[PDB]
RNA sequence: ACUAUGGUUUUUAUU
RNA sequence: CUGCAUGGCUGUCGUCAGCUCGUGUUGUGAAAUGUUGGGUUAAGUCCCGCAACGAGCGCAACCCUUAUCCUUUGUUGCCAG
RNA sequence: AGGCGGCCCCCUGGACGAAGACUGACGCUCAGGUGCGAAAGCGUGGGGAGCAAACAGGAUUAGAUACCCUGGUAGUCCACGCCGUAAACGAUGUCGACUUGGAGGUUGUGCCCUUGAGGCGUGGCUUCCGGAGCUAACGCGUUAAGUCGACCGCCUGGGGA
């Protein structure tokens, strides 16, 4: 059940011998809609071929979580370099909410509603990868029976 | 009596305080080994390398000095294996699908230097075809027909071959090791106690688990 | 020990080898650690013998 | 050894 | 009229040995590593060593031109008994 | 902190440790308050060898207001005083505490089956690499830029200031 998303696509600039040349680069993400997701970057000539470099590394390897009610089994924390990323459970199916370079990472991954919020600097890399990083955060079940609860 | 001819002992800033568990006890200043139960700990290991040999899964030998690799390059040609000979490319099993296009290399001076033109020109068509192959065999000579990862890696040097654990243990490969009064265990997953030096009983230990991996009937 | 010659002397006798930049005093600072850390690589003593 | 000086502006990103 | 609408055509270093990809690694990334470092060479040619291994373009060779000998070709050219 | 060296004597500040002794939270920080210059300068009075701003003489040169070179005042020195100056920059305010290795030196303090021409614990100082973690990056790295309490100042474009 793959499905990709395009979070961002533009062009880059770079010094040469007396000169300039440009090329295009991505910012993407891959998951299956029900438990995973990838995260990907990539630079070419041409941009479809860059935005295909990226799809590449989103599936390098991908991050495998237990959804629960299509939300967060508990808050979680994310943290790359000087972004930092928190997510807050959503209630009553509503809260949705978070920008793109945190809701992009989560609707292709089967999350439906998240109170995702990015704090310090916001290089949407550096946020989605922080996103993952807050995916790697979350715990799987419901299983260990250690709390009372709730 | 190991042999294990180095166990006397010497050196008190020696050992590493991490090593408890297979000390037996200290000796005029310096913290000994435990050789008598080598064996018992080895055949602990045994039943779990020989699950992969029983089903015929890859396994890779470190054999990388010239006086190891003279006893795996031809030694356990009878028990379907494959060896390192000397160098590990800074990444030959986390860019395996690279090294290939030189295994292609190593394989078509192969299937030249066993031609029978071979014998025409043995320096105008031979050298440039014979210099090479003595490269890519100081490289690729025991890994060539592997075609794929390992299953599980087996070395005797860990005290210095550290690429070879941090190639395995970041493809989640199982490390089987053996362990001095001095090692440090960490991404090593089978230790045993003994002695990484001389070459001996080092090699006489690696063809005693060459014939597990044969009695896999390869 | 290289001149020791006292009274009597002829031509340059300027030039040595050891002692008095390289060999194992002054030059070579940019090293620093390298005057220590090598130990038997580039350190002999050790004492039982002229310290 | 001595041997100074040169205005402002003036390029590449495709659907 | 328009080399500040555009093609087609065009200087020169120098015929210098360098320009540029894929995968891995490394970095927050542009990128870097690679191709750098040691020698040999006309040469990124080879050798040494190797967190890089390989590759396209250039280098080489091809083509082309000159000496020696054999074989081949001879009029309106050549000549030893 | 700035710094402080030369040789001898008298006086004299502060640091650091082990087993015990003593008060019994007596402690920590601190607006204001009271204190402290490497230099240059000024102020009252001396002193002038060495060196030298300024200025002269001669060169080099387009010119040379610089270097070279013949001189030379102030200043440097001293009994001192005033100032609070700076890359006062080893860029780390002051206190408290937890954590990972190594190579090396010193100073206490306690040990050693000391066949050592010495060795090993454990405090203080302390150089340089190095693991976690923090920072954009250098790197910091148990003497932290990691982690986390107490107190007092400072920061929120540059030109203009």
């Amino acid at each position: 059940e793959l499905q990709e998303k395009l979070i961002a696509v533009n062009r880059v600039s770079k010094t040469v011998k007396g000169g300039r040349i440009f090329s295009f680069t991505a910012l993407t993400v891959v998951g299956d809609g029900n438990g995973r997701v990838g995260f990907g970057y990539g630079k070419a000539r041409e941009v479809p071929a860059a935005i295909q470099k990226a799809m590449e590394k989103a599936r390098r390897n991908m991050i495998n979580v237990a959804l629960n009610n299509g939300t967060l089994q508990h808050p979680v924390k994310g943290v790359h370099t000087g972004s930092r990323v928190f997510m807050q459970p959503a209630s009553e199916g509503t809260g949705i909410i978070a920008g793109g370079a945190m809701r992009a990472v989560l609707e292709v991954a089967g999350v439906h509603n998240v109170l995702a919020k990015a704090y310090g600097s916001t290089n949407p890399i550096n946020v989605v990868r922080a996103t993952i990083d807050g995916l790697e955060n979350m715990n799987s079940p419901e299983m260990v029976a250690a709390k009372r609860g709730k | 009596m190991l042999k294990a001819g180095v166990h006397f002992g010497h050196q008190t800033r020696y050992w590493n305080p991490k090593m408890k568990p297979f000390i037996f006890g200290a000796r005029n200043k310096v913290h000994i080994i435990n050789l008598e139960k080598t064996v018992p700990m080895f055949n602990e290991a045994l039943a779990e390398l020989n699950k992969i040999a029983s089903r015929k899964g890859k396994i890779l030998f470190v054999g990388t000095k010239r006086a190891a690799s003279e006893a795996v390059k031809d030694a356990a040609l009878s028990c379907d294996q494959f060896f390192v000979n000397h160098r590990w490319l800074g990444g030959m099993l986390t860019n395996w699908k690279t090294v290939r296009q030189s295994i292609k290399r190593l394989k078509d001076l192969e299937t030249q230097s066993q031609d029978g033109t071979f014998d025409k020109l043995t320096k105008k068509e031979a050298l440039m075809r014979t210099r090479e192959l003595e490269k890519l065999e100081n490289s690729l000579g025991g890994i060539k027909d592997m075609g794929g990862l390992p299953d599980a890696l087996f070395v005797i040097d860990a005290d210095h071959e550290h690429i070879a654990i941090k190639e395995a243990n970041n493809l989640g490969i199982p490390v089987f090791a053996i362990v001095d009064t001095n090692s440090d265990p960490d991404g090593v997953d089978f230790v045993i106690p003994g002695n990484d030096d001389a070459i001996r009983a080092v090699t006489l230990y690696l063809g005693a688990v060459a014939a597990t991996v044969r009695e896999g009937r390869s | 020990i290289k001149v020791r010659e006292n009274e009597p002397f002829d031509v340059a006798l300027r030039r040595f080898k050891r002692s008095c930049e390289k060999a194992g005093v002054l030059a070579e600072v940019r090293r620093r650690e390298f005057y220590e850390k090598p130990t038997t690589e580039r350190k002999r003593a050790k004492a039982s013998a002229v310290k």
